C-alpha cells in the first residue's frame, strides 16, 4: 500500500493521473489502467491542461465485448517521456504485469521530475 | 550509489545489485512478432516480444534468438532486451548507478564497442565496466585460482585463472552450450512419430530437456539398457492436452557435448577442452588447475554432469594425483554472484569507464579500461 | 446520429439502432408474391410482399427466399426487403445514419461487394461497414478467448480465436444450419404420411421443428426407446385444422447436424468440425480452445446440444482437460446484438467506409477496409 | 531375378523394375470405399478400390489418402495397394523379385519398422533394400555432388551429398509438397462463388491446378496484372458440365511455396530452406552445392519454377559466384529412375535386407543396414 503512496507524491506532478493511479487511497486501480497507457497521455496536463482530455480520448465506447481499442490508442500518445522499455507492446500491457508495469513506472518517475 | 551487475546470456539474462546472495532476473531471452490477422480492431501494435511476455503466448507467435553464441548480430532486439533486463528487474536508475556488464571471451571488437556506445549514448551513464563472465564466476566459488567451465544457452568457453592471473593463449570458445543440444533434441525427437519443425514448440522441448535429459555415464551401457529393458521411460504432458513418452532420447541429448560427431562438426567436446587448456598452461601450475574446476552456466546441471566429467578428466589423468569437480548449487547465477561481490568491494569503485573519460578518449575506452 | 445494425440472415432478418440489446425489425426473410387469380378489383394492387403480411396469406401466396447459405441469390427482393426495413420498419433516413451490414467468412467477392455498391448508388448513404458473422457472434458472449460454433440458417462455420487472433486457415464453414435440417424433417414426415409440397408450408415445418425437434444425448438409445416405448409423442395441431402424431422424428431431425450423411453429405458434422478445427491451429492454443466453445446462431438452442456436443468433444478429446461450452440466451439475436456492440466502439467511428474514399476507391475497398 | 522398384508415396504409386527408365505401374495412392446404398443386386459385391476403379467412380466412392505427409497411418489399406500393385499392376511374384522400397528421411522409427515386418511376413520377399528418395534423385541426374530437392505429395526435403557422401546434420522436412497446395486452391476457389467440400472434387481441383497454376516470377506484378488486365483468365469444362474461369487465383495457389505464411506457416519457402541447408555444410564445399541444384518430384512441373528460384537464390547469394539450375524432364520419375539404376548396379546386390539375417537380426535390422 505505501507504493501507492509514493507513486502518488511522485506523480503529483501530473494531477489528472490520479484519476488512473490511486488518489492516495490505497487501492488497485493502477494496473488495468495504467496498461492501457492513460497516464501517458494525461502527464501533458503537467504545465498546460489544454491537451488530451480524459474524456476526450476515451469516453468508454469500449464494447461490453471489445475493450481492446482504448490500450492501444492511449499507449501511442506515448512519445512524451518516452517508454524507454520498447521491449514491451502494447498486446503485454492489455492485461500487465508487475515487472513491465515497474519498468514503466521507472520512466514515468525518472522523466516526470525536470 | 550501490552497484549493479547484469548477467547476459544466450538463454536467461541476470540482473541484480551488488552485494546480493539471490538473483533476480529470471526469464528466457527471446523475441517474437505477432504473425496472425486480427478481425477484431485494436490488435496487432507490437513490434517485438521480449522474453515471457512471448513465453505467455507461445502459440501465435515465433521465437528469435538475437543472441547467436555470444554475438550480438541485431542491436534493435538487444535494446529491447537491455531494456528488459534493466528496468523490469532494478527499477534503479542507470543514469547514476554503476552497472557492471557481462561479455564472452573471443569476441570481436564491434561487438563491444557497440554495446559500450550504447550504454554511453542510449543510455546516459555515469561510469560502467565490462567484465568476463568466467573470471566473474571464479569469485563466486570463493576461489582465485583454477579453471572455470562457463556453459551458457550457446557459450562454452575455457579461461584458466592462477592466482588471479588469467592465460590470453590458453583461452578458447566453444559454440555448443544448450542451443545446438535443443536443436538435436528437437530433431532426434522426430524419430518417435513427433513433429518439431516450428519454434513454438521449442520453449517446450527446452523444458523436456532441462527435466528429463541427463549426462550418462557410459554411453554405451545406456544404449544396451534403452534397448534391452524399458525402465528409462518418462512421459511428459504436454499442453494441449497430449501424452508423450521418450525413454532414449532423454540422454542421448546432452551426449552431444561429449560427443561433436551427432552434431557434425570437428571441434572437440568439453572435457577435452579444459584438459587442452591445461595443456596450454605451465607443468607447475597443473596442480592447481586438476583439482579446481568450478562448474558455472546454464548447461551444466545435468543429473550426472560431474561424476561423468571427473571420469572423462581421469581417464585423460596420467594417474598422478586427484581431480576434483566443483558444481555448486548456484551455478545458473555463479557469474551474477562473483560480480555482486567484486562490485561490492571497494578497490572496484575506481576503475569503472567513467563518461566524462569516455567523452575525450572515444568508442575504444572498454580496450584498455577492462 | 447513431449507427444501424442490420443482420441479413438467411432465414430471419434483424434490424434496430446502435447501443440497443434487443433487436426491433425481425421478420423471416420471405419474399411473398401472388400466384392466384384474382378476381376482385381493389385486392390485388401490391406486385410483392416482404413483410409479414406474406407470411399471414401464405394460403395464397408462395415463399422464395433469396439467401441461399450465405449468397443472396436474389438481389431484387433483398433490394425491397431492405427498402422496406428502412422504410417502415427502421422509419429513419439511411442517407443520414451508418447501417451495419453482415456477411459470413469464406463468401464470394462479388457478393460482397454487392452489399456495398447496391447501398452507396441506391440509398446513397455516408458509410458502411461489412463485418463477419462468426465475430458478431464474438460480439455478444464476453471473452477475449474462445472458438465460436456460429450456426445461422444456411451457414455453419467455425472460426478459432485465441486472444483475439484470428486463423484465416482454422476457418471450417458448413452449408447445413436450419434449411438442411427443415428439409429432412420434410422428407421424413411423409413416411408416417405427411407430404409437404408447397412451400408455404415450410413455415409450418419450421415451427413444428422449433417447438417439437430437440437434440438427444444418445441416438441408440433413443432409437430402443422410440421402437419400444411411446413416451416421447407430441401432438401439433396445423392451422387449418387437423392434429399430427410425431414421436420418432423429433429427435431424429437435429440428428442431422451431427451425421450430416442422412441427406448425403460427406462432410461431418458440428461436433468434429469444431475438433478439426482446433486440430489444424496451434499447440499451445489448444488449452483455452477446448474450454471455449461460442454457441450461437439459429440452429443451436436445441434442449439437448449443448451437453451433446460437451460429451462429443469429451469422447474426441485425450480426457486431460476440462470442456465447457457458454449458451447464452440471446443465441439468434447475439448476431444482431454483436452486431450493435461492434457499432457502439469507439475507434470503430473513424474506420468506416467514407463515401469520399469510396468513390476515388472504387467498389473493392470493402476487401481493403473490412 | 528383376529387382521391382516401387516407389510408395502419399500421391502416385511408382512401381516397376530394375534397369528401366519408366516405370510400368503408376496409379495414385488412393483407396475409395462404397458410401451409397445399393438397390440393384449384383454391384455391391465389390468394396476394394484401389487402383483406376476408384478414380473413374468417386462420385459414389469416398477417396482417402492412407499415407499422410510421408507417414503411413492406415497400414490394411497399404497392404490392399501393396496386394494390388503386385498382382495385377506389375503382375509378379514378389517372393522371387526384391521390392525396392523408398523412404523419406527424417521418419519416424515405427513406419520404417512395419513397412519391413509386413514385407517379411505377409509378402515374405527375399530381401530389399530401404533408400533415401534424395539420394537415389541424385543417380537419375548422374552427378555424385549436389543438394538434391524433393518434393512429392506432403514431403520437402533438402539433403545436399558431396562427393557421394551426405551430411545428416543439414537435412529439414518440410511438409508442403502438393496436399497444402490443393488446400490452398481449394481454399481460394470459394472466393469465386465456388464450393468445393467433396472428395471427390479433390482430383478435379488437383488436375485443375496441375493444368492452370504456375509459379509466378514477381508476385507483386502478378497481382497488378490481375488487378488491371484480365489476360490471364483461363477457363476450365468440369465433368459434370459446368464452366468455370480463374485468373487470380492461378499463380497465387504456387506462391504458398515461396511463402508459407498464406497458409499460416512458420517455416520459411523452399528457396531460403536451400539456402539454409548450404549455409550449415562445410565453406569449402560451397561451390558444388550452389552449382548444382538438381529438383525431383512432381510438384516442380509449374512453368516457372526453375526461373523464380534461380531468381531466389541469387536474390540469397552475395553475388560472388554462379548458381546452376537443373531441371531435368524426367523429375516425376527421378526417385524411380535412381532406384532403377541403383538396383541394376552390381555392387548393390551385397546388402539387400536378406530373410535369414532379418530374422536373426530383427525388425531393427532397417536402422542398421539403411
Ligand atoms: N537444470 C538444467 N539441466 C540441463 N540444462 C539446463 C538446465 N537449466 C537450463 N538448462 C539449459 O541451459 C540453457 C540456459 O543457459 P543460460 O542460463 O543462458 O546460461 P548462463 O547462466 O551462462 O547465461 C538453456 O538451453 C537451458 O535449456
Ligand atoms: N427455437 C428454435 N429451435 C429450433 N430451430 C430454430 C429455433 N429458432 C430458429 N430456428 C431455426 O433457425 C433458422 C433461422 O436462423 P436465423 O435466425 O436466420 O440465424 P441468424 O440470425 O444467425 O441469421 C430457421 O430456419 C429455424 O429453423
Ligand atoms: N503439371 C503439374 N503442375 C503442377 N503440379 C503438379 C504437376 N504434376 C504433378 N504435380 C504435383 O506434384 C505432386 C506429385 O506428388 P508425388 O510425388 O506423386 O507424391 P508421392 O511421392 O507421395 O506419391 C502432386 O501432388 C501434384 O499436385
Ligand atoms: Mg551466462
Ligand atoms: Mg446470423
Ligand atoms: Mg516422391
Amino acid at each position: 500500500y505505501a507504493f501507492v503512496n509514493w507513486i502518488n507524491k511522485a506523480l503529483e506532478n501530473d494531477p489528472d493521473c490520479r484519476h488512473v493511479i490511486p488518489m492516495n487511497p490505497n487501492t488497485d486501480d493502477l494496473f488495468k489502467a495504467v496498461g492501457d497507457g492513460i497516464v501517458l497521455c494525461k502527464m501533458i496536463n503537467l504545465s498546460v491542461p489544454d491537451t488530451i482530455d480524459e474524456r476526450a480520448i476515451n469516453k468508454k465506447k469500449l464494447t461490453p465485448f471489445i475493450i481492446q481499442e482504448n490500450l492501444n490508442l492511449a499507449l501511442n500518445s506515448a512519445s512524451a517521456i518516452g517508454c524507454h522499455v520498447v521491449n514491451i507492446g502494447a498486446e503485454d500491457l492489455r492485461a500487465g504485469k508487475p515487472h513491465l508495469v515497474l519498468g514503466l513506472l521507472w520512466q514515468i518517475i525518472k522523466i516526470g521530475l525536470f | 550509489t550501490t552497484a549493479l551487475v547484469c548477467d547476459n546470456g544466450s538463454g536467461l539474462v541476470k540482473a541484480g545489485f551488488a552485494g546480493d546472495d539471490a538473483p533476480r532476473a529470471v526469464f528466457p531471452s527471446i523475441v517474437g512478432r505477432p504473425r496472425h490477422q486480427g478481425v477484431m480492431v485494436g490488435m496487432g501494435q507490437k513490434d517485438s516480444y521480449v522474453g515471457d511476455e512471448a513465453q505467455s503466448k507461445r502459440g501465435i507467435l515465433t521465437l528469435k534468438y538475437p543472441i547467436e553464441h555470444g554475438i550480438i548480430t541485431n542491436w534493435d532486439d538487444m535494446e529491447k532486451i537491455w531494456h528488459h533486463t534493466f528496468y523490469n528487474e532494478l527499477r534503479v536508475a542507470p543514469e547514476e548507478h554503476p552497472t557492471l556488464l557481462t561479455e564472452a571471451p573471443l569476441n570481436p571488437k564491434a561487438n563491444r564497442e557497440k554495446m559500450t556506445q550504447i550504454m554511453f549514448e542510449t543510455f546516459n551513464v555515469p561510469a560502467m565496466y565490462v567484465a568476463i563472465q568466467a573470471v566473474l564466476s571464479l569469485y563466486a566459488s570463493g576461489r582465485t585460482t583454477g579453471i572455470v567451465l562457463d556453459s551458457g544457452d550457446g557459450v562454452t568457453h575455457n579461461v584458466p585463472i592462477y592466482e588471479g592471473y588469467a592465460l590470453p593463449h590458453a583461452i578458447m570458445r566453444l559454440d555448443l552450450a544448450g542451443r545446438d543440444l535443443t536443436d538435436y533434441l528437437m530433431k532426434i525427437l522426430t524419430e518417435r512419430g513427433y513433429s518439431f519443425v516450428t519454434t513454438a514448440e521449442r520453449e517446450i522441448v527446452r523444458d523436456i530437456k532441462e527435466k528429463l535429459c541427463y549426462v550418462a555415464l557410459d554411453f554405451e551401457n545406456e544404449m544396451a539398457t534403452a534397448a534391452s529393458s524399458s525402465s528409462l521411460e518418462k512421459s511428459y504432458e504436454l499442453p494441449d492436452g497430449q501424452v508423450i513418452t521418450i525413454g532414449n532420447e532423454r540422454f542421448r541429448c546432452p551426449e552431444t557435448l561429449f560427443q561433436p560427431s551427432f552434431i557434425g562438426m570437428e571441434s572437440a567436446g568439453i572435457h577435452e577442452t579444459t584438459y587442452n587448456s591445461i595443456m596450454k598452461c605451465d607443468i607447475d601450475i597443473r596442480k592447481d588447475l586438476y583439482a579446481n574446476n568450478v562448474m558455472s552456466g546454464g548447461t551444466t546441471m545435468y543429473p550426472g554432469i560431474a561424476d561423468r566429467m571427473q571420469k572423462e578428466i581421469t581417464a585423460l589423468a596420467p594417474s598422478t594425483m586427484k581431480i576434483k569437480i566443483i558444481a555448486p548449487p548456484e551455478r545458473k547465477y555463479s557469474v551474477w554472484i562473483g560480480g555482486s561481490i567484486l562490485a561490492s568491494l571497494s578497490t572496484f569503485q575506481q576503475m569503472w569507464i567513467t563518461k566524462q573519460e569516455y567523452d575525450e578518449a572515444g568508442p575504444s575506452i572498454v580496450h584498455r579500461k577492462c
